[PDB]
DNA sequence: GACTAGATCAGAAGCAGTAGAGCATGCATAGTTTT
DNA sequence: AAAACTATGCATGCTCTACTGCTTCTGATCTAGTCGACC
């Protein structure tokens, strides 16, 4: 059932059975072979199914055994809703640990962050009232 | 003839049910 | 009052239909569409034999038996139905709209005397018996044929005819950017011409809001439950009615489906041996009960015939003051009584004389009835009825006799007795006031069925398809805020006046 | 409940001969044993009789001693009553030739009472004597007779041919009464009925009686104020407890018959379908939309159970009669044993009473009941005030139809003449009975004091059936008809006024 | 001659309403077992 | 000897399946009239 009516809304208050986006139809008749369900198209699944997805895939659409397609990352980063639980300082110390552990340093961007800036934008240092804007230091 | 139905001819547009509505 | 109502929506499909004077507001289109969607919905809820068409005029399209030219008949005369809403369901928006002006077209000329042409033609073919017939103009044109006379002429000589015949015309103007006068064109097609129905008008018909109120309880035409004989003595008999004023409303009977395709099954109880295997008739059965440890064996016929009397009807027994009949007596939903001059002639008098006298003297008249063939009987009071009218002279009481069913002494029971405890002065006083803050004018419209409501809307929701089911509103659940707040301290004061410290109703 | 009755009779042939213009006083007491059989029966209270008769040849009592306690059988010991202790009485009980004193008749069925009692939860012994008082008295044993009788709560009762009697007779009389007063005093002399009284009164079957369950809930008005109540169930339509058993013609039993649904499809081939494959569905005008039960459960109205709540307060004129609905009236009283919610519901009662108002109020049985809007009015009594309350309509239950005037009807326009008739025919057939002394109103032809002809006429049915096997039923018994039918003086009075009623009245059958 | 159209009577199907039977819920009461 | 757990009977509501009566639709029949073509 490929739109939110009431049915469907019905056979999902019920966990006797699973729904399945059309797609998969679209996926079995192109390819003309009963490919199995995956998480993306799947928009319920019964305890049963559930279970059976959880050992071969992530609560994330992300697999465990199959490696991912770019394509597939998209999806991922479509399905979860939000996350924003962090202040800049811990964010920014998330990024520094996952870049020196993982060697992402040599990209042309992200190379000022482990250094922090300052500028004589002031006419008196620790002046904030004393704002120097309309100079090419701005832009800097 | 005087407030008919347009919907049931022959028949008293009902009022809508107002529940109470105290004083 | 006996056929159907027949009811032909025309639809303007012109260009100044389809533009929309600010940008959050309904074109005319939309809100024709909605009217239309509304009506089918009512109908199939109240009256579901009525016959309800739809046609569009000044299209570039056509669709008829004649053959005309811009007129496409969308929908002919045929029983509303849930394919038919979703049918109109694509012009209910923009997109909607751009879908119209593809599949039909727009901005085309028309005569209306081809469209009332079409619409005779329609209400010709209809092989039923109709009680009724309607057309309603969706337009906001007060002008269609200015530069032709003509046509005009033509248009009125057809409504002239159309009338003659019997058929209704109602116009349902829409909003026009320099405003709708009927007083051009539509005073001589149109029915009726209401005298406040002649000014200007710079909104949208005040019967549009009608249509869209959505009408979610079955209407019942008149009908009599039986047609019985008083009988005065064994010489004077008058014909008279039965009919039920009040009657219960319940859910539509469920209907047996298959699961594969959706098709009724049909089902059939039959009885068998357990021996032998076989169908046994209804003659091969016999009937039995035990009593002082014994077995009693009778036939069917028997058993029915237990239960004969006397004859269908209602015999008079004498006359009973008013008060010695009691409101807590009630046993059985009461009836109406009234004269019927089919059967026999001269009733109609003896009843008005009896009514008439029985209202002058106070006094109901006891009665013996039994409304079909072997059923016990039962008594009955006839308490007179006046006729009485409202201020705009419909009239709210009808005149006649109402039929009470009074108990026998099997249908009363024991109460168990109680010792009595009256209250104090005050403890009354406190409640007076506290009953007197909570007044309320009652009237027997005031309140609808929740569970009915809601399986209307539940239905209505699995049939067209729509994302969640609409919520009734309970007008039977108290007021809990509004009743606090009124009340103020007198609760508090009336609870410490009569209950102790500690008492814990709740608990 | 339960109550052990122990009838003793005589069979003496004293009853044996009488005046031939008038019934035997020995058929007179068969037949009231007869019918007191007949209405325990079928009614069934779980009561006991047995049966005891002095004056027969026969012996067989528990105490024997020596010439005293004999010519005394007890001919039935304490059981439920069947069909088989009517037929005993149809033919086993036979006249006899011999005396013997109704004292020790007294005696022994004082005895088998003791004797049988235990064991048993009878609550109430009743004694009923039927002797016409010939035989002489052996009065020498009256004190220990009281004080037994009155150490084991036992009634007594006697029945005699009389309400022109032998000095035999006098004194039997005379010492019948003084026994009554001893046990009861004054009161007691309405204890000594008659033959002709007691046919009265027994020639009707034994109406259906149930018990009401108690239903506890809280009045509420708003969200503060709760009343705890207690409703019963005053008025309803009285059906039948047992219903017919379809069986087999020839075994005469229900365990070679049963019922079986077979469903199938609208086709030629005339498919079979299971009832694991049927779906409940609507139709929605030209339609059917499929609806499951599991789905109609999910979006079902669900309201929270056990509501009597107060959506408000009403003049009495706004509630009329001819609106109410339903199939059963309500009383409403305070909750048992407790006072301050007796003298809250007092205090609302009251208040309605004075201001003339009545309460629209909520109520719902259970979970899975209805809600239903109705009226609570108050009901003042000598002894007991309460609420009754009584279910009114809805708005999809209103029917508007519209009916033509006759007041102002030219065609149907009464004259003078006829109206004057009509009103002599109201008078004449006056049901009630205006006391000037008291300035009261009586009413000659009370309904709700009639019992159901129905299971009249059914019980009647089977007990004919169940002691005549092969015979056809009889019918309708006059007595029913007598009381479905007014009194005699009314017809007659009546006569007159209908005669001129139909010479001026012109009706022509069509 | 042939054929069509209007009116009328009878039978049948649909619908409404009542009655009767069956199915699930809860508790009253008492009995029986345990401590 | 007193308290807790369980069995069975009965009241209660709601739901579902036959039977009677009213209203409407169809078929069948009869009666009256029209048209083609001749004379």
């Amino acid at each position: 059932a490929g739109s939110e009516n009431i049915r469907v809304k019905n056979i999902i208050l019920s966990n006797k059975h699973d729904v399945v986006k059309p797609a998969w139809l679209l996926e079995c008749f192109k390819t003309k072979s009963f490919v199995p369900w995956q998480p993306r198209f799947m928009i319920h699944m019964c305890p049963s199914t559930k279970e059976h997805f959880a050992r071969e895939y992530d609560c994330y659409g992300d697999s465990y055994f199959i490696d991912t397609d770019l394509n597939q990352l998209k999806e991922v980063f479509s399905g979860i809703k939000n996350s924003n639980e962090q202040t800049p300082e811990e964010m920014a110390s998330l990024i520094a640990d996952l870049e020196y552990r993982y060697s992402w340093d040599c990209s042309p961007l992200s190379m000022f962050r482990r250094h922090t800036v300052y500028l004589d934008s002031y006419a008196v240092i620790n002046d904030l009232s004393t704002k120097n804007e309309g100079t090419r230091l701005a832009i800097k | 003839c005087p407030g008919e139905s347009l919907i049931n001819p022959g028949f008293k547009s009902k009022k809508p049910a107002g529940g109470v509505d105290f004083d | 009052y006996s056929g159907r109502d027949s009811l032909i929506f025309l639809v303007d499909a012109s260009k100044a239909m389809f533009e929309s004077q600010s940008e959050d507001e309904l074109t005319p289109f939309d809100m024709s569409i909605q009217c239309i969607q509304s009506v089918y919905i009512s109908k199939i809820i109240s009256s579901d034999r009525d016959l309800l068409a739809v046609v569009f005029y000044g299209t570039e399209k056509d669709k008829n038996s004649v053959n005309f030219k811009n007129i496409y008949v969308l929908q002919e005369l045929d029983n509303p139905g849930a394919k038919r809403i979703l049918e109109l369901d694509q012009f209910k928006g923009q997109q909607g709209q751009k879908r119209f002006q593809d599949m039909m077209g727009h901005g085309s000329d028309y005569s209306l005397s081809e469209v009332l042409w079409v619409c005779a033609n329609l209400f010709s073919d209809v092989q039923f018996k109709m009680s009724h017939k309607r057309i309603m103009l969706f337009t906001n044109e007060d002008n269609p044929h200015g530069n032709d006379s003509a046509k005009a002429s033509r248009a009125r000589t057809k409504a002239g005819d159309l009338r003659d015949t019997g058929i209704f015309l109602d116009l349902m103007h829409l909003k026009k950017p320099g405003g709708f006068d009927i007083s051009l064109f539509y005073r001589d097609i149109i029915s009726i011409a209401e005298d406040e129905d002649l000014r200007v008008h710079f909104e949208e018909s005040s019967k549009l809001e009608d249509l869209l109120r959505k009408v979610r309880a079955k209407e019942t035409r008149k009908r009599a439950l039986s047609r019985l004989k008083l009988k005065l003595n064994k010489d004077i008999v008058i014909s008279v009615g039965i009919y039920n004023l009040v009657q219960k409303a319940l859910k539509p009977p469920p209907i047996k489906l298959y699961r594969e395709t959706n098709e009724p099954v049909k089902t059939k109880t039959r009885t068998f041996n357990t021996s032998t295997g076989g169908l046994l008739l209804p003659s091969d059965t016999k009937r039995s009960q035990i009593y002082g440890s014994r077995q009693i064996i009778l036939e069917k016929e028997e058993t029915e015939e237990l239960k004969r009397f006397d004859d269908p009807g209602l015999m008079l027994m004498g006359f009973k003051p008013l008060v010695l009949l009691k409101k807590h007596h009630y046993l059985r939903p009461s009836l109406f009584v009234y004269p019927e001059e089919s059967l026999v002639i001269g009733s109609s008098t003896l009843f008005s004389a009896l009514l008439i006298k029985c209202l002058e003297k106070e006094v109901a008249a006891l009665c013996r009835y039994t409304p079909r063939r072997n059923i016990p009987p039962y008594f009955v009071a006839l308490v007179p009825q006046e006729e009485e009218l409202d201020d705009q002279k419909i009239q709210v009481t009808p005149p006649g006799f109402q039929l009470v069913f009074l108990p026998f002494a099997d249908d009363k029971r024991k109460m168990p007795f109680t010792e009595k405890i009256m209250a104090t002065p005050e403890q009354v006083g406190k409640m007076k006031a506290i009953v007197e803050k909570l007044r309320f004018t009652y009237r027997s419209d005031s309140f609808e069925n929740p569970v009915l409501q809601q399986h209307f809307r539940n239905l209505e929701a699995l049939a067209l398809d729509l994302m969640e089911p609409e919520q009734a509103v309970d007008l039977t659940l108290p007021k809990v805020e509004a009743m606090n707040k009124r009340l103020g301290s007198l609760v508090d004061e009336f609870k410490e006046l009569v209950y102790p410290p500690d008492y814990n109703p709740e608990g | 409940n339960k109550a052990a009755v122990v009838l003793c009779m005589d069979v003496g042939f004293t009853m044996s001969n009488s005046i031939p213009g008038i019934e035997s006083p020995f058929e007179q007491a068969k037949k009231v044993i007869t019918m007191f059989v007949q209405r325990q029966v079928f009614a069934e209270n779980k009561d006991e009789i047995a049966l005891v008769l002095f004056g027969t040849d026969g012996t067989d009592n528990p105490l024997s001693g020596g010439d005293q306690y004999q010519n005394i059988t007890v001919h039935r010991h304490l059981m439920l009553p069947d069909f088989d202790l009517l037929e005993d009485i149809e033919s086993k009980i036979q006249p006899g030739s011999q005396q013997a004193d109704f004292l020790d008749a007294l005696i022994v069925s004082m005895d088998v009472i003791q004797h049988e009692t235990i064991g048993k939860k009878f609550e109430k012994r009743h004694i009923e004597i039927f002797t016409d008082l010939s035989s002489r008295f052996s009065k020498s044993q009256l004190d220990i007779i009281i004080h037994s009788l009155k150490k084991c709560d036992i009634s007594l009762q006697f029945f005699l041919p009389f309400s022109g009697i032998t000095e035999q007779q006098k004194e039997g009389l005379e010492i019948v009464k003084m026994v009554m007063i001893s046990l009861e005093g004054e009161d007691g002399l309405d204890e000594i009925y008659s033959f002709s009284e007691s046919l009265r009164k027994l020639c009707v079957f034994k109406k259906i009686e149930r018990h009401s369950i108690h239903w506890p809930c809280r009045l509420t008005i708003g969200s503060n104020l709760s009343i705890r109540i207690a409703a019963y169930k005053s008025i309803l339509q009285e059906r039948v407890k047992k219903t017919w058993t379809v069986v087999d013609a020839k075994t005469l039993k229900k365990e070679d018959i049963q019922k079986e649904t077979v469903y199938c499809l609208n086709d030629d081939d005339e498919t079979e379908v299971l009832k694991e494959d049927i779906i409940q569905g609507f139709r929605y005008g030209s339609d059917i939309v499929p609806f499951s039960k599991v789905d109609e459960e999910q979006m079902k109205y669900k309201s929270e159970g056990k509501c009597f709540s107060v959506l408000g307060f009403c003049k009495s004129s706004q509630v009329q009669r001819r609106f109410f609905m339903g199939n059963q009236v309500l009383k409403v009283f305070a909750a048992r044993d407790d006072e301050a919610a007796a003298v809250a519901l007092s205090s609302l009662i009251h208040a309605l009473d004075d201001l003339d108002m009545v309460a629209i109020v909520r109520y719902a049985y259970d979970k899975r009941a209805n809600p239903q809007v109705g009226v609570a009015f108050p009901h003042i009594k000598h002894n007991y005030e309460c609420l009754v309350y009584v279910q009114l309509p809805f708005m999809e239950d209103l029917r508007q139809y519209m009916f033509s005037s006759l007041k102002n009807s030219k065609k149907y326009a009464p004259t003078e003449a006829q109206l004057n008739a009509v009103d002599a025919l109201i008078d004449s057939m006056s049901l009630a009975k205006k006391d000037e002394k008291t300035d009261t109103l009586e009413d000659l032809f009370p309904t709700t004091k009639i019992p159901n002809p129905r299971f009249q006429r059914l019980f009647q049915c089977l007990l004919h059936r169940a002691l005549h096997p092969r015979e056809p039923l009889p019918p309708i018994q006059q007595h029913i008809w007598n009381m479905l039918n007014p009194p005699a003086e009314v017809t007659t009075k009546s006569q007159i006024p209908l005669s001129k009623i139909k010479t001026l009245f012109p009706l022509i059958e069509a």
